[PDB]
């Protein structure tokens, strides 16, 4: 009995390859090969937010484009005004081990998770001056990887425990939970319309999930092994993802296959972060290297090489309009480029 | 043989010897120093993160301005004391190798209690001093360094002593010999601190038996050459100079023509600093199998 | 087992169905997506110092 | 500005308390605790930290066993504890495999490993009842306590691969209070390593 | 909820000195700054002394600085001002003010009570009109000037608003000239750049009749207009 389900899932599985074989009846440079380079984009470190004791291991920029939240493992979640440099809030975290932050669209609220398996949502905007955890969002049977807000209220998460989950800030319940990964669900990234998100797995493969459904839509493969980043295309057509295996892809959601492998023979290193810019031309990809890697989304070449931290960098969070890119790294320096 | 400087009767000599032997040997030193020294200061500038490394920084660069200043110690020698330059040539050139001078051996003797607090007392605030600290320490040794030997650039020179003009400060007569003064302490203090660390710092890693692994041995024998190696550069200049100060007490004046063979030694001997110049390098750049 | 591995061929089989496009069409449309918005990204266009706020 | 000139001093305070509070952070030492279930850890939800005091040291142990996911992927987050405490329990010997992944994981080759052989006691009892040779077939030796304890002891340190790195083994009967004095020591060792290591001398 | 109540007042000799003190409650009053505003018996706003946070920084009025000093107990909760030789004209009811300053950030947000002490080249304010006769349903408008332009270069306009109403403590209605206050209804709106400001009412209601102060924080000592009242 069990055989059959069996086979009738690797018939699926044919089917799935021969009708998206099927598909394509070009590649991405087959088109892009008429379109001009965007040349030597070269980018400047314009300034240095100094002042976390340890590895920073995420960042997050209000939707003013101003703000920036950073998180470390030294304890402390500082939110940064990036046009001068000026801390605003240190916030103590109730455990040292954070793995993510994010900051809330109003600014109102900031998220903060990691292997506490709690996700604690902080309020800024007390009426008594200090800053103060909302809720401890608890559930998931492992650490919390990545988080970010729908609203004020509403906040996704991803955990180790293979499973993504939709909560209410107002209740502390969980509204929808998605489940279906192999392994551990590393990244999550909101689409713009905030109507769907995708999920990459340690499994290599990454989903396309549905927040009003509460069941997945689409599944994407094709690196070898972990992803460790994700981020969707601003058009909200597509996503890159990139993973451990030294080379990130770009996936379409309607075309459903990977349509461009952006890799060179000289990398051996992890991604860490696959941000694009707000045209997409750029995918400012971070590697374990020390080097934030611009491939251009669709010539599927490097643009540029932005360099400068003594150890591997932990995100590359770009600017809601395009401004300045940030760049966390594991030697404390959270660096603006632009 | 005579010369009068500050209202004293005083004694120089300027046999043939001198430019027989010292430029061959302080020409070795040069090229040793300066090939080992530039290629650790080039490996630290181009090819700093740590308080140990501010305080070799230090040392080092103390070191490369004192080898980038032997040339004209080459030029004088050659000259046969006929110092050429003149006045200003020779007050900066003399300060020069008397600030550089101290300041490579209390770096060194810093370095030593930084090895010290390191591995006797490991857990002490001193070894968490952040890279700020080193440099403001940095910058008071520098201090030390300028203020004691600033009276240097006052020392009216250069002296005609016959044929030639004398650029020295090292005349041999009685005064207040502040800077032989100086000469003798900068010895003897900095051996006292070097050798108390390095046998503290050995009787520490015996003691704990954690000798038995073969890295830490070579650590032994690093810890305990760096003073051996100190002393074999310096002593002998100073104990030619107390000499010096011996026969001078007792033996009187106005007969100074027994002195030449020990001038002559003292002269000679006395580039073995230079030796310990280019020996320096070994401490950072000829370092363990980092190295 | 049985009933988890009846519910992943049926996800199977509820993604399968899904709509699909050309692959050149998605390509064009993220090019033109691009190319339509090129003239706003300080990143891949040179910002003056009149309009930069980090200066 | 009047306005931004407050802002600026609100900076320069909260940058003075992360400051103050990283100096009074530096004191604490940090090691990573490891063991099979139930395997000695315990006499000795998510992270379960604990912490001691001892000859003015403030060491943080962290027992991080409750986390059911691949060690790969959050192990990077102790690359600066200053050792690992390795627990077995004597009286079973399967933690071999998990010794040899800790030992020479990409994060940890430079990172020491203290080794404690806990149950030393029930070892020696059962060494009377049973052959070393039910959990080593390969063993080939006398059926003593003292010749087994070295095998496996040897068996354990001989899992090192990287010259970077010492394994301080050492036994526990679980009934002492020489378990504090022998981890400061071993991590006084130990400091004593990284700063020469600092100096550019070891 | 946050509260403020300040102590000792009453009648005081002239020449003479008194002790006054700010007693905070339900925030943490360590991280805010701290002022005191005084209010002529008929008269409008005036300002008196500032405190930062950390007691880093201190201000005084013109017409105060040296006779009064003020200074603040962190771990008590409390705020003093210390006052000597007190004149004529010092009698006033004096408010304690909290603010707080960050990006984002609202000062001049909360208000005490007030305490009544009765006794036996800086940027100037002004507002074109003293009353306004206004009834409910319709729109209202109040306008205020200054004699410099208050758009910083960084792009702030330090402008603020602050509606007192009969018989009550002032409370905050728009900060920086274009924002709304924490919990003040919608019906207000800030309006104007350069040197001229305007403070627009939509659909009145009864609950907004009272004094309207305009006040400037671009630069120290801070300076209030001499307030319009919108009677019923
Ligand atoms: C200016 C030349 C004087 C010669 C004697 N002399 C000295 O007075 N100070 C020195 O530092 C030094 N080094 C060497 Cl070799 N000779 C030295």
């Amino acid at each position: 009995e069990l055989d059959q389900l069996r086979q009738e899932a690797e018939q699926l599985k044919n089917q799935i390859r021969d009708a998206r074989k099927a598909c394509a009846d070009a590649t991405l440079s087959q088109i892009t090969n008429n379109i001009d380079p965007v040349g030597r984009i070269q980018m400047r470190t314009r300034r240095t937010l100094r002042g976390h004791l340890a590895k920073i291991y995420a960042m997050h920029w209000g939707t003013d484009s101003r703000l920036l939240v950073s998180a470390s493992q030294d304890g402390k979640l500082i939110i940064w005004d990036s046009y001068t440099t000026n801390k605003v809030h240190a916030i103590p975290l109730r455990s040292s081990w954070v793995m993510t932050c994010a900051y809330a669209p109003s600014g109102n609220y900031v998220a903060c998770g990691g292997l506490d398996n709690i996700c604690s949502i902080y309020n800024l905007k007390t009426r008594e001056g200090n800053v103060r955890v909302s809720r401890e969002l608890a559930g998931h049977t492992g650490y919390l990887s990545c988080c970010r807000f729908l609203d004020d209220n509403q906040i996704v998460t991803s955990s180790g425990d293979t499973t993504c989950a939709l909560w209410d800030i107002e209740t502390g319940q969980q509204t929808t939970t998605f489940t279906g990964h192999t392994g551990d669900v590393m990244s999550l990234s909101l689409a713009p319309d905030t109507r769907l998100f995708v999920s990459g797995a340690c499994d290599a493969s990454a989903k396309l999930w549905d927040v009003r459904e509460g069941m997945c839509r689409q599944t994407f493969t094709g690196h070898e092994s972990d992803i460790n980043a994700i981020c969707f295309f601003p058009n909200g057509n597509a996503f890159a993802t990139g993973s451990d295996d030294a080379t990130c892809r770009l996936f379409d959601l309607r075309a459903d296959q990977e349509l461009m492998t952006y890799s060179h023979d000289n990398i051996i290193c992890g991604i860490t972060s696959v941000s694009f810019s707000k045209s997409g031309r750029l995918l400012l990809a971070g590697y374990d290297d020390f080097n934030c890697n611009v491939w251009d989304a669709l010539k599927a070449d490097r643009a540029g090489v932005l360099a400068g931290h003594d150890n591997r960098v932990s995100c590359l969070g770009v600017t809601d309009d395009g401004m300045a890119v940030a760049t966390g790294s594991w030697d404390s320096f959270l660096k603006i480029w632009n | 043989h005579f010369l009068e400087i500050d209202k004293k009767n005083c004694c120089v000599f300027r046999d043939d010897f001198i430019v027989k032997v010292l430029p061959p040997v302080l020409g070795l030193e040069f090229i040793f120093g300066l090939l080992g020294n530039g290629l650790a200061l080039w490996i630290f500038c181009f090819h700093s993160w740590k308080s140990s490394r501010i305080f070799l920084f230090n040392l080092a660069v103390a070191d490369f301005l004192l080898i980038i200043c032997l040339p004209f110690l080459m030029d004088n020698y050659v000259r046969r004391w006929d110092w050429k330059f003149g006045d200003i040539p020779c007050r900066l050139m003399l300060f020069m190798l008397a600030m550089n001078r101290q300041g490579s051996i209390i770096f060194l003797t810093v370095v030593a209690v930084d090895r010290y607090f390191r591995v006797v007392h490991p857990h002490h605030a001193l070894n968490k001093i952040s890279n700020r600290t080193a440099a403001i320490i940095s910058c008071l040794l520098w201090g030390i360094t300028i203020g004691l030997t600033v009276h240097l650039l006052k020392k009216k020179m250069p002296i005609q002593n016959g044929g030639a003009n004398l650029c020295s400060s090292f005349s041999i007569c009685h005064t207040f010999q502040w800077h032989e003064a100086m000469f003798l302490l900068e010895f003897f203090l900095p051996l006292g601190i070097i050798l108390f660390c390095s046998a503290r710092i050995i009787w520490s890693l015996r003691q704990r038996q954690m000798d038995r692994h073969a890295k830490i041995k070579r650590a032994i024998t690093f810890i305990m050459v760096v003073a051996i190696v100190f002393v074999i550069c310096f002593l002998p200049s100073v104990v030619v100079r107390i000499r010096i100060f011996w026969l001078l007490h007792t033996s009187g004046t106005q007969n100074c023509e027994v002195y030449r063979s020990v001038d002559l030694a003292f002269f000679i001997t006395l580039s073995f600093t230079y030796m310990n110049s280019m020996l320096d390098p070994v401490v950072y750049y000829f370092s363990s199998p980092s190295f | 087992s049985i009933a988890q591995a009846r519910k992943l061929v049926e996800q199977l089989k509820m993604e399968a169905n899904i709509d699909r496009i050309k692959v050149s069409k998605a390509a064009a449309d993220l090019m033109a997506y691009c190319e339509a918005h090129a003239k706003e990204d300080p990143l891949l266009t040179p910002v003056p110092a009149s309009e930069n706020p980090f200066r | 500005s009047a306005e931004e000139r407050a802002a600026l001093e609100r900076s320069k305070a909260i940058e003075k308390n992360l400051k103050e509070d990283g100096i009074s952070a530096a004191k604490d030492v940090k090691l990573l605790l490891l063991g099979a279930d139930n395997s000695g850890k315990s006499t000795i939800t998510g992270i379960v930290e604990t912490h001691f005091t001892f000859k003015n040291l403030h060491f943080r142990l962290f027992d991080v066993g409750g986390q059911r996911s691949e060690r790969k992927k959050w192990i990077h987050c102790f690359e600066d504890v200053t050792a690992i405490i390795f627990c077995v329990d004597l009286s079973d010997h399967e933690s071999l495999m998990l010794f040899d992944s800790i030992c020479n994981n990409k994060f940890f080759i430079d990172t020491s490993i203290i080794l404690f052989l806990n149950k030393k006691d029930l070892f020696g009892e059962k060494i009377k009842k049973s052959p070393l040779t039910i959990c080593f077939p390969e063993y080939t030796g006398p059926n003593t306590y003292e010749d087994a304890a070295a095998y496996i002891q040897a068996q354990f340190e001989s899992k090192n691969r990287s010259p970077n790195k010492e394994i301080y083994c050492h036994m526990t009967c679980a009934t002492d209070t020489n378990n504090a004095q022998v981890i400061f020591d071993a991590v006084t060792d130990i400091i004593i390593a990284n700063n020469l290591r600092g100096c550019g001398l070891y | 909820d946050v509260q403020l109540v300040e102590s000792g007042g009453g009648l005081v000799q002239p020449g003479g000195s008194r002790k006054l003190s700010c007693s905070a409650s339900g925030f943490a009053f360590s991280s805010f700054g701290m002022h005191w505003v005084r209010q002529a018996p008929e008269k409008g706003l005036e300002w008196v002394a500032y405190i930062s946070s950390g007691s880093g920084t201190i201000y005084y009025a013109d017409t105060v600085k040296g006779r009064f000093t003020i200074s603040r107990d962190d771990p008590k909760n409390t705020l003093f001002l210390q006052m000597t030789s007190l004149r004529s004209e010092d009698t006033a009811m004096y408010y304690c003010v909290r603010s707080i300053y960050y990006y984002g950030s609202s000062p001049f947000d909360f208000w005490g009570q007030g305490t009544t002490l009765t006794v036996s080249s800086d940027i100037v304010m002004t507002q074109a009109t003293s009353s306004v006769p206004v009834t409910p349903g319709e729109s209202v408008s109040i306008s205020c000037r200054s004699s410099k332009s208050l758009l910083h270069s960084n792009g702030n306009t330090y402008l603020y608003w602050f509606l007192q109403r009969p018989g009550q403590s002032p409370q905050l209605l728009i900060y920086r000239m274009s924002n709304l206050a924490s919990g003040v209804p919608d019906r207000f709106s800030g309006s104007g750049s350069g040197t001229a400001f305007t403070l627009t009412i939509s659909r009145l209601e009864a609950e907004d009749v009272g004094v309207y102060y305009c006040m400037q924080h671009l630069e120290y000592p801070l300076t209030f207009g001499a307030g319009t009242k919108l009677e019923l």
